[PDB]
């Protein structure tokens, strides 16, 4: 995880990487906030 | 026909979505995901 070059090296299981383009991992946008949306009802259920 | 569409499927995201528990369970099967990604990449290069 140090840098893309080291990620490429560690994906190929080798300390030397030849000329070319290598698929290493995937970029993904992490979420920022948690949103909960429940109905406006408040009357408790008659479980008792 | 000369070539077909070059497709690539992320094995981890397809099998497990964005769940870390599923990824940890997926690691129990070895390197299946690596083999599948490798084969698809080889097909993609062969099209060019
Ligand atoms: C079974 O019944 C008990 C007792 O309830 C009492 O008698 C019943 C037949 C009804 O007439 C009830 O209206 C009456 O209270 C239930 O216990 C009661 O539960 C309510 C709801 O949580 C309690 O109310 C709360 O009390 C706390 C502390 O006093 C305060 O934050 C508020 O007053 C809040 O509303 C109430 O105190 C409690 N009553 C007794 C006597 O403890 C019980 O819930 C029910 N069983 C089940 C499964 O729900
Ligand atoms: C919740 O209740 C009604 C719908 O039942 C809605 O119009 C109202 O704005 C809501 N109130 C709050 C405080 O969000």
């Amino acid at each position: 995880a140090l840098d893309p070059l080291s990620e490429t090296k560690c994906t190929l299981k080798s300390f030397t990487v030849e000329k070319g383009i290598y698929q290493t991992s995937n970029f993904r946008v992490q979420p920022t906030e948690s949103i909960v949306r429940f109905p406006n009802i408040t009357n408790l259920c008659p479980f008792g | 026909p000369v070539s077909m569409t070059k497709t690539s499927v992320d094995c981890t995201m397809y099998i497990c979505g964005d769940s870390t528990e599923c990824s940890n369970l997926l690691l129990q099967y070895g390197s299946f995901c690596t083999q599948l990604n490798r084969a698809l990449t080889g097909i993609a290069v062969e099209q060019d």
